[PDB]
């Protein structure tokens, strides 16, 4: 797998999103700001900040077809950003009605609603009313017992998966009338009203990541125990066909993405994207996409003269501290499609706590 | 004065460990009998000089629960005694043939051993820790951090 | 507590005053300075302090003042200064004696913690009281120790070498919300005298010569544009000061407008500093007007002066007249709205025979009290809780 | 940040700690008019400094306040330091610590008046005086070596082993680029050309800086020039008339190797370097020979590093590798190494501070800057 | 120093490096605030089980761990009363500098000699492999540091003995 | 496993019992800087010990804490012991029992203070102090013999018969390798080479180890060296300078056979060895003569066993055989024999234990050790 480092951000990057044309990306720095980056030849340039949040921004997402950015923060708010004709962005506060921080945000596949995970034991499913010119929030709350660490939407607009700090992965209906048309019958159910519970799958550690299969017929999720579990449902009120856990030898995956119906890429505290492959008969960790998993006299500049004396003075010796062998130098926080049709992701991007934004080609 | 009165402990009851970890589907006397069948096999395997099979049989079941400290400490006494009687050259060949669940149980019980040095020899538990982590990787300790508190 | 006399140590920025409770003066008054060297290692034994450190600059020792702007900032040097105070000068055993220490009202929790561990673990004193320093200077103002002579309400203006702070105390309680501090005192007026000798290119501008020109030549005038004009009108206003150099020969210095312009640092601190702007009479007004209404007559009726840098000729009279102007202009604004004359308030600024060392004399008078050993930390408290026992602020309101 | 001011004998070199090179570099000169100032107004001044003196020089007497590394005129040196801070760097000196420099074996009073003027005239917050050859070793990326530094007024050798200087083995020689300029005036007079004024001394300094070089073997070069046109080449004066010179191009620099050409009784710079290595303890000599570091503008001649290596190889035993380190930036190595030092975090504790000077007087420099 | 300490410091290194999978996490009990959850303990689902690594009854680690924070606490060799004094005072100078060693606590947890708190922010803003290298290099050297201090104390006791006894 | 140290007067030999050779061998030296560090951020240390003091010696004054087998500087000996434990063997001293080693006829205070430091400063679990010559029989596989042990500080004879020592027949001579280095520095001066410093002493020690030998007949060798250059050799200094050496190449080691060369009134090593045999009971002498064991570095000279057999054959009665066992490993035989002794199952009750020391004080060593 080829990798290219697109940019190095000055501060940590728990989330990023590209637009549909991959011509700009938005990223959450560790502050209350969000950074918008545009192309600059083969490089990238900081086009503008957003700074409407009061406390640390936790997550950000960019809607492909409708070209809107949604942002979430420890200030308990969300803002939706929409493009004006003159090229500036219109902010819009969304009243999430959360008692604690917003922790994670995702746009729905039809982009008519988004969901915000929280530390408040609830998920704010947010949709727009043209009759009021308001974004309004519905709380999913019945089975959720702790911080929601991650969200994913089923390819049908109704079902929401959630990874939770109570060591469970939930599948919940986020069906909203006068936004959704009725969902088709599925392996998760057919009688599917708001906050109906399709699964409460267990984990060995906090569920950092969740992801539906490209067909929607299975859920992968990743735990803080350094495992990926893949769940194949049977029917409502019935146990799964298979509930396959693969246990990794590395530090935990924080993020997770189906490459196709039979393969998953995952990454996290191991600093490296891994590939898992399988089906309802069994799953295995099959490759590491970073070759760095294998642990792989002339004139001298003023900045080398000065830094070797600063290293002798501040540290033990002149010798510079070496890079980690992986491309990411710190945990890789998010893992997102970049190229190929849905069901056949050909390339994906990652961003990390080291501020690298990196493109990976399978 | 009011500042010190704990209202949160009665107005918002926090999650218990059994809300996070599923309840044990066996009674205290049922697990105490199951371990009391295994400890004599583990002791007997030392006398025949087959301490590797002593661990492989002892490791086939593990006690857990806050209601079973007496039989958990008896199982830990047998576990540290078995690990102390395996030859240090046999460890690499045994660890590579353990399942991920047997490895998870070994690295969990060497951790219970390392917590009490006045009872248990740390020198052999650290030698086992080096070899189990070298062969099976860091994720086996990550599974111990994430493990149940009444193991 | 032990029946042995408590030991009093006021460690100022300029001077340390050392002695025993109940004496008619400190046993020692010498600079808070340490002279330090800059096959067994002994360079931490080789130091000197006080007057004996001033003698060692020609022998290649580096002098330093471990207290600057009122606060201890070198705990190596302050530990060596205290061990040499205890074993050379006071010639005492800490295990037999209770100690009275001092520091400014602002001083960090970290400083009282660091002080307690040196006193209880390095020296192992029987017990320690770290006093609020200008609160002792109120007690030195009494005409005698008898209860009928006490005036438990008064403002105290303390001005030493490093810092000046104005403390309101009423019925013996310190109104900690109303403390004001100006970061300018006797050292900043020396650096200003030194800077003026240096601007004239005078033969000597050593720090001792600028100090001696404060103590002997300087005074507080009514107004610096009138006093600059008096130095045109009258010729004997310029003095001649005879000084002897470090290498041992005579010099003569003309001393001029620094005689009045250098003590003006208290009454116009915009001369000294970019960072502090409020003059001392307005700063004393801000202390009494932030203080509770029923104690304001008592706080103006008894404004006690303290510390060496309040001893300038005419200092208390300039403070009294400028504060009486501020106070009567505020009362007259109210008489002119109401259409009736008030009773006024008398503003009295008090200079007294013990003003030079009022903190030490107060510490001596308060450590003589039969109850004193109950207000100390005992070493048995320190054996349970450690240096955290001294960390909580005494003067200010604490949360928790 | 802190200023670094390498106020040398011939050029002031100045700038900021952590900068790649000095951003102020100008003649260490004050010029004063020597003629009848007849036109009223005209933008005239009582004196001129640096490049302003060097460009007006046809009407000025030029003088350097510093000779042989010693300040001879403090009123003109204050004029130069004022020009560094206010005209050339455009800074308040009261906002910045200043690293100053001097040659070893200077008068004690030079360090004292230099610290006094910095604290009392320029009101500096902090300052330090570094030995110039110790600074030049940081610019080499080295912590052991012998530094041969030669400026305008002084040449010196300082041996350092693993960060320890050997102060008994330090050599000074009051012969450098100004003595070579004076000697070039004395020998240009033999081919037909007289340079006499303080202004004409700057023309022959510019001839020296681009015509002169060091011969690898002086008697062969002297015989090659005596028998061919091939060593001869020319220079154009401000007046547009042309100067041609031959053996004067290598006879001038040879005075560093043969000081008797200017009447001095001293070893040349090669043998003075060897004598400094031989004053050091026997185990350190091998690493000094492998680390001969060249510095200052008088080391900028073509062929001087090849000559220095040839000459030291004849003095040392053949059993070891002599290496001469002559960076192309060695014109500025004292300043470069001052900008390294002034940017180190332990050095932030080594400054003489304003408060500490005010308490101790100018003698504080002798008990803090070594 | 690491021949005798090698098995122990390998177990400490491996489990400290497993434990530092930290993350940004805001409080579930207080709004608009984040806290190091290992240090407050008010929400138990985001606490990981506390692990003890031990060489000896006297030479021990406690590793306490959470979604956004690790607390690491150590008992160090003190085989005589000189070492009990020397260790306690050396740890007090080292914890008195804790603002500049950003991962130190200002106080040890009870029954431990020194303690460290590594938070999410330290794993974001510092090289976390160099944080565990500093912990293990501290554990490798502190016994040699303290033994050298009791040599300096012996050497001074000789200085005052020879100075005193030579002026009769 | 136990630790074993020969804290020799010139080298430390340290390691574990049951190993074939010392794990750590290094100079029994502490070095301190004599110059001032001018360079900021350098790895400057308050003192250096062993191979690091020897490597840095050009800037250090070097001191040995042991002189003549007696610890004269306890602070520098504690630095060396701390270096053996924490830096060289890199084990904590509380973990292993330690076999220390001593010359016979030492001050009783040397052994008590060594015992007190191991139990109270290094907190060792158990320790023992063996005689260096007794260990040299264990290494040689003997239980009968007379050991001539000669290290850096002391030469000694210990006669042993069938495991019994004869402590009245033990001889000490405070003349060994250091006295031969002192004398070689003195007699190098007469060929015009000056070695004076503590670091030049280490160069002269290396000259002695590389080039010196024992001449089988001194007056024939003196006549040979006066007749031709064929006995002369060359040594290259760290400076790359070459020194050439002649009769002083064997006239140095002859001080062992002629102590009057260094001005001391005593018998040479052959006569002290014979006098030690003649102090023994008449029946054991015949077996001691056949079992002369040589040990320590000052017995490593080429020709010394041939000289020693020649001289003992001239003293002893011609009716019986003289044999001298000078093995090639004899440089480490004290340590090798200590590794054998501390490894014996029959030795494990002979250690002084900490619990047995702190009911008796450091005088316990005089009743548990010979
Ligand atoms: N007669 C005086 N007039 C003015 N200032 C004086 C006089 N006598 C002493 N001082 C100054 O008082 C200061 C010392 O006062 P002190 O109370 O001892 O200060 P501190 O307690 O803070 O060390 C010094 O600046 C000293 O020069
Ligand atoms: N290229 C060069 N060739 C020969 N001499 C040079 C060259 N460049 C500079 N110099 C000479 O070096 C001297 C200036 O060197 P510098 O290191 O700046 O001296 P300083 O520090 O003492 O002022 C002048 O004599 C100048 O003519
Ligand atoms: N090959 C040799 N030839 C001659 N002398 C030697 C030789 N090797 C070592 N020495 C001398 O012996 C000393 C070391 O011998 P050693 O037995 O280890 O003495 P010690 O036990 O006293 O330290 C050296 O310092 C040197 O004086
Ligand atoms: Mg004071
Ligand atoms: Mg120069
Ligand atoms: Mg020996």
């Amino acid at each position: 797998a080829t990798s290219q480092v697109l940019h190095i951000l000055p501060k940590p990057s728990y989330e990023h999103a590209f637009n549909s044309q991959r011509t700009e990306f938005v990223t959450t720095t560790a502050t209350n700001q969000v950074e918008l980056y545009e192309q600059d030849g083969n490089g990238w340039k900081h086009a503008r900040t957003f700074s409407d949040h009061d406390k640390i921004v936790t997550c950000v997402d960019w809607a492909p077809k409708s070209n809107r950015i949604v942002t979430c923060s420890q200030d308990r708010n969300a803002y939706v950003y929409e493009k004006r004709p003159d090229g500036t962005w219109k902010q819009t506060l969304v009243l999430l009605r959360l008692n604690r921080a917003a922790t994670f945000v995702r746009w729905s596949p039809n982009e008519d609603k988004f969901a915000v995970g929280s530390g408040a034991r609830v998920i704010s499913v947010c949709y727009f009313e043209q009759e009021n010119d308001w974004w309004v929030s519905k709380h999913l709350k019945r089975p959720l017992r702790s911080t929601i660490l991650s969200l994913d939407w089923h390819p049908n607009n109704v079902l929401l998966a959630a990874g939770c700090a109570d060591r469970k992965a939930y599948v919940l209906s986020a069906y909203v009338r006068d936004v959704d048309a009725k969902p088709e019958a599925s392996v998760w159910g057919s009688r599917l009203p708001f906050n109906t519970v399709c699964a409460e799958y267990p984990s060995g550690g906090w569920v950092h990541a969740v992801g539906f299969s490209p067909s929607g017929n299975a859920l992968a999720y990743a735990g803080h125990d350094s495992s990926v579990t893949i769940a194949y449902p049977s029917a409502p009120e019935q146990p799964p066909r298979a509930l396959i856990t693969v246990k990794l030898s590395q530090l935990p995956l924080r993020s997770l993405l189906w490459a196709n119906e039979s393969a998953i890429v995952a990454a996290g505290y191991n600093y490296s994207p891994i590939l898992l492959q399988g089906n309802e008969s069994g799953w295995a960790h099959t490759r590491d996409l970073d070759a760095g998993t294998s642990k792989t006299e002339g004139p001298v500049s003023f900045t080398a003269l000065r830094s070797t004396f600063r290293n002798m003075d501040l540290k033990g010796s002149s010798q510079s501290i070496s890079s980690l062998p992986t491309v990411h130098q710190n945990m890789i926080a998010t893992l997102r499609p970049y190229a190929g049709t849905p069901g056949n992701i050909t390339a994906f991007t990652s961003s990390g706590t080291d501020g690298r934004v990196v493109l990976w080609t399978l | 004065t009011f500042r010190t009165l704990d209202v949160d402990s009665i107005t918002e009851p926090v999650l218990t460990e059994q809300d996070i970890f599923p309840i044990r589907n066996e009674t205290a006397e049922q697990v105490q009998a199951a371990v009391s069948q295994l400890i004599p096999q583990a002791r007997s395997a030392i006398q025949t000089g087959n301490a590797l099979q002593g661990l492989k049989t002892l490791l086939s079941y593990v006690p857990y629960g806050n209601d079973v400290q007496e039989v958990r400490t008896q199982y830990l006494n047998a576990f540290v005694d078995v690990l102390s009687n395996i030859r240090a050259a046999d460890i690499p060949a045994f660890v590579k043939e353990c399942s991920t669940e047997e490895i998870d149980n070994i690295v969990n019980f060497i951790y219970r051993g390392l917590a009490n040095p006045q009872a248990y020899n740390s020198s052999v538990l650290l030698n086992w820790h080096e070899k189990v982590v070298e062969i099976s990787g860091i994720g086996c300790i990550v599974r111990v951090l994430n493990s149940r508190p009444d193991l | 507590a032990s029946f042995n006399v408590p030991i009093i140590m006021d460690n100022g920025t300029g001077y340390s005053k050392l002695g025993y409770a109940g004496n008619d003066a400190p046993s020692y008054v010498f600079p808070t300075v340490i002279a330090t060297r800059s096959k067994r290692a002994t360079e931490d034994l080789d130091f000197f302090i006080g007057n004996d450190a001033l003698k060692k600059a020609s022998a290649g020792y580096s002098l330093d003042y471990p207290i600057r702007h009122g606060q201890i900032e070198n705990w190596d040097h302050m530990e060596r200064f205290w061990q040499q105070s205890l074993f050379k000068y006071l010639r005492c055993e800490p295990e037999d004696h209770y100690f009275l220490l001092t520091e400014p009202p602002l001083n960090p929790p970290e400083n009282r913690e660091n002080t307690a561990e040196i006193m209880f673990e390095s020296f192992n004193c029987a017990g320690l009281y770290i006093a609020v320093q200008a609160v002792l200077a109120l007690a030195a103002s009494w005409t005698s120790s008898k209860v009928t002579d006490r005036s438990l309400t008064g403002t105290v203006v303390d001005s030493g070498d490093g810092v000046t702070h104005i403390i309101p105390v009423a019925e013996g309680y310190v109104i900690g919300s109303s403390i004001k501090t100006m970061p300018l005192a006797g050292r900043d007026v020396t650096y200003f005298v030194q800077s003026l000798l240096r601007d004239r290119n005078e033969p000597d501008s050593s720090l001792k010569t600028a100090e001696r020109i404060k103590e002997e030549c300087c005074y507080v005038c009514p107004d610096i544009v009138k006093e600059f004009s008096r130095f045109d009108r009258e010729p004997d206003r310029y003095l001649k000061y005879a000084s002897e150099s470090i290498t041992g020969h005579s010099t003569t210095i003309d001393v001029g407008f620094e005689r009045f312009l250098a003590p003006e640092i208290f009454f116009n601190p915009e001369i000294a500093s970019s960072d502090f702007l409020t003059p001392l009479p307005e700063l004393v007004d801000n202390v009494v007007q932030s203080s509770p209404i029923d104690v304001r007559k008592g706080l103006y009726k008894n404004i006690v002066l303290s510390g060496g840098s309040t001893l300038f000729k005419n200092f208390g009279n300039r403070l009294q007249r400028d504060l009486k102007r501020i106070v009567d202009e505020r009362i007259h604004r109210s008489e002119m709205l109401s259409g009736a004359k008030s009773g006024g308030v008398d503003v009295n600024v008090i200079s007294h025979k013990r003003q030079r060392n009022a903190v030490w004399f107060g510490g001596s008078l308060l450590a003589q009290t039969p109850e004193f050993g109950s207000y100390c930390h005992t070493k048995a408290d320190y054996e349970e809780y450690g240096a955290s026992i001294a960390r909580r602020y005494q003067i200010f309101g604490n949360s928790l | 940040t802190a200023l670094v001011c390498d106020n040398g004998s011939g050029l002031v070199k100045a700038g900021f700690a952590g900068d790649d090179a000095p951003r102020a570099v100008f003649p260490s000169i004050v010029g004063r008019p020597r003629h009848q100032g007849v036109m009223v107004g005209m933008g005239q001044k009582d004196s001129y400094v640096g490049d302003e003196a060097q460009s007006k020089r046809g009407i000025l007497t030029l003088k350097y306040p510093i000779e042989h590394g010693i300040i001879t005129n403090w009123d003109d040196m204050e004029k130069i330091w004022h020009h560094t801070f206010y005209n050339e760097l455009r800074v308040a000196p009261e906002e910045h610590p200043t690293l100053l420099t001097e040659a070893p074996l200077n008068p004690k009073a030079n360090r004292e008046k230099m610290t006094q003027i910095m604290f009392e005239t320029f009101n500096v917050p902090a300052m330090y005086v570094a030995i110039q050859a110790v600074l030049s070793l940081y610019a080499s990326g080295r912590t052991t070596g012998i530094v041969l530094d030669s400026g305008d007024g002084v040449t010196h050798n300082v041996p350092i082993y693993e960060g320890y200087a050997l102060p008994h083995a330090i050599m000074r020689l009051d012969l450098a680029g100004r003595d070579l300029t004076d000697y070039l005036m004395k020998i240009l007079t033999e081919r037909g050309y007289s340079f006499v004024t303080t202004a004409e001394r700057e023309i022959v300094r510019d001839i020296k800086e681009k015509l002169c070089y060091v011969a690898l073997d002086f008697e062969n070069e002297m015989a090659t020039a005596a028998s061919s046109s091939s060593l001869e080449k020319s220079y154009e004066l401000p007046d547009g008339q042309v100067i041609t010179i031959g053996n004067e191009r290598f006879r001038c620099p040879e005075t560093l190797f043969q000081p008797s050409f200017i009447g001095m009784e001293s070893a040349g710079i090669h043998e003075t370097t060897y004598n400094s290595i031989m004053k050091c303890d026997i185990d350190i000599r091998k690493d000094l020979y492998a680390n001969n570091v060249m510095s200052g503008g008088t080391t900028m001649y073509p062929g001087i590093a090849d000559r220095m290596q040839k000459e030291i190889t004849a003095l040392a035993p053949s059993t070891m590798k002599i290496k001469i380190i002559a960076p192309p930036e060695r014109k500025y190595s004292v300043w470069i190494g001052g900008s390294i030092l002034a940017s180190l975090s332990t050095f932030q504790q080594m400054w003489i501070t304003k408060q500490e000077y005010d308490e101790a007087g100018p003698s504080i420099v002798h008990r803090k800057c070594f | 120093m690491s021949n005798t300490l090698r098995p122990y410091l390998n177990a400490v290194r491996s489990t400290l490096t497993a434990s530092l999978a930290l993350e940004e996490f805001s409080s579930e009990i207080v709004e608009r605030q984040s806290q190091p959850e290992v240090e407050v303990g008010r929400s138990p689902e985001i606490l990981l089980k506390p692990l003890v690594v031990s060489r000896n009854e006297q030479e021990q680690c406690l590793i306490e761990s959470s979604v956004n924070s690790v607390r690491f606490s150590i008992r160090i060799k003190q085989v005589d009363e000189i070492e009990r004094i020397l260790v306690r005072k050396f740890m007090q100078f080292l914890m008195g500098r804790a603002e500049s060693f950003f991962i130190l606590r200002r106080k040890p947890v009870q029954g431990y000699d020194i303690s460290f708190l590594i938070t999410n922010y330290h794993t974001e803003e510092m090289l976390k492999h160099k944080l565990v290298d500093f912990i293990i290099e501290f554990m490798e050297e502190v016994d040699a540091e303290i033994s050298e201090m009791k040599l300096f104390l012996n050497g001074r006791a000789r200085l005052v003995a020879e100075t005193y006894l030579s002026c009769f």
